[PDB]
């Protein structure tokens, strides 16, 4: 049985980073390599582990987050950054045991006029906690009343650093128990 | 579900020669969900284009294709004898369904 | 490399009901999901539905529900299809493919298309 990886990278549609999509790999063996020698992504930085001993490597459980975001915003998904998304919208921790992965879409996620169906957390009272959603939709607008959630300009004429992106962060968790996922 | 409809229904072409075939989509079709296929007579329907820009494995270079909105279309840079067969549309952006599906013949 | 292998030419009466089977190996059985596609004569391509290996779930076309029953067996890596009360209008090859559209552990919408078909198993009504 092996780990459904190629069904998350391979997905024809990644969810708004306000609103972040999570799902969980288990009892299932996890081929790494296919990912870190893949020249589709632009992004393969990782945190407390080496990327080229993954396969050596067991884990309780894997967790996969996806988002689309913009290029310069990129920088922002790792430990100990701040910044808009970094705090209103996906917060990483400062002890993250993970890889960030992440590759340009703006052939899948933008059209002409730009596309609009993406939107950011804008506006909020505080900071995000470590793994936190919020999609909450408090502001009637007005005089200092403001909605939530701003739209993004997805042209596909934009410059790369205001093209979209497609990221996944794998979260690797060890706990007092039996590892379920382990490399060939 | 949405309709897929191809044109022209059958193209006469000698050997040498380029073919573009097109399907048009009732409804909005996004890249990612537009595929096309091959059929000779005889034999199993073929991928040959998935994701409307990225060939299936073992497919000649000479074949390609591209679209947005409900416009999608497939072409074959040069016709070999072995080239002469029914194309088909399919999207599963809306459950799945094929086109009528387009003859190509000498 | 990769073959599906499905079953030779069956001829059923009206009412009657017809099992057919497709081999698959070459690749990780429940990694992948199982389509069914047929073809009557002069005809196109009609899809029917798909199964997971995975988790056993299935999604049927409209036109077909109540009458396609699908299941798999992960022991022999052979998925199966079983099409009852056959009519005049079901005389069409029936192909087996590897499916790479839905995903086989969540049925999420992924990019590609059927492919791996098998050499499509001829069922006449008569
Ligand atoms: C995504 O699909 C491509 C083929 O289109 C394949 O080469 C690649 O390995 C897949 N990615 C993953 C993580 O399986």
């Amino acid at each position: 049985n092996l780990c459904p990886f190629g069904e998350v990278f391979n997905a024809t549609r990644f969810a708004s980073v306000y609103a972040w999509n999570r799902k969980r790999i288990s009892n299932c063996v996890a081929d790494y390599s296919v990912l870190y020698n893949s020249a589709s992504f632009s992004t393969f930085k990782c945190y407390g582990v080496c990327p080229t001993k993954l396969n050596d490597l067991c884990f309780t459980n894997v967790y996969a987050d996806s988002f689309v975001i913009r290029g310069d915003e990129v920088r922002q998904i790792a430990p100990g950054q701040t910044g808009k998304i970094a705090d209103y919208n996906y917060k990483l921790p400062d002890d993250f045991t993970g890889c960030v992965i992440a590759w340009n879409s703006n052939n899948l996620d933008s059209k002409v006029g730009g596309n609009y169906n993406y939107q950011y957390r804008l506006f909020r009272k505080s900071n995000l906690k470590p793994f936190e959603r919020d999609i909450s939709t408090e502001i009637v607008e007005g005089f200092n009343c403001y909605s939530p959630l701003q739209s993004y300009g997805f042209q596909p004429t934009n410059g790369v650093g205001y093209q979209p992106y497609r990221v996944v962060v794998l979260s690797f968790e060890l706990l007092h128990a039996p590892a379920t996922v382990c490399g060939p | 579900e949405i309709v897929l409809t191809q044109s022209p229904g059958t193209l006469s072409l000698s050997p040498g020669e380029r073919a573009t075939l097109s399907c048009r989509a009732s409804q909005t079709v996004s890249s990612t969900s537009l595929a096309w296929y091959q059929q000779k007579p005889g034999q199993a329907p073929r991928l040959l284009i998935y994701g409307a820009s990225s060939r299936a494995t073992g497919i000649p270079d000479r074949f390609s294709g591209s679209g947005s909105g409900t416009d999608f279309t497939l072409t074959i840079s040069r016709l070999e004898p072995e080239d002469f067969a029914v194309y088909y549309c399919q999207q599963h952006d809306t459950s799945l369904t094929f086109g009528g599906g387009t003859k190509v013949e000498i | 490399q990769v073959q599906l292998v499905q079953s030779g030419a069956e001829v059923k009466k009206p009412g009657a009901s017809v099992k057919v089977s497709c081999k698959a190996s070459g690749y990780p059985f429940t990694s992948y999901g199982i389509s069914w596609v047929r073809q009557a004569p002069g005809q196109g391509l009609e899809w029917m539905g798909w199964i997971s290996t995975y988790n056993g779930n299935t999604n049927y076309a409209q036109k077909f529900q109540g009458r396609v029953t699908m299941t798999t067996d992960t022991s022999t890596t052979t998925g199966y299809m079983e099409l009852r009360r056959l009519r005049s209008d079901d005389t069409a090859v029936y192909y087996c493919a590897r499916d790479y559209t839905r995903g086989a552990w969540f049925g999420e919408s992924l990019i590609g298309g059927f492919d791996n078909w098998g050499q499509g198993t001829l069922v006449t009504v008569s």
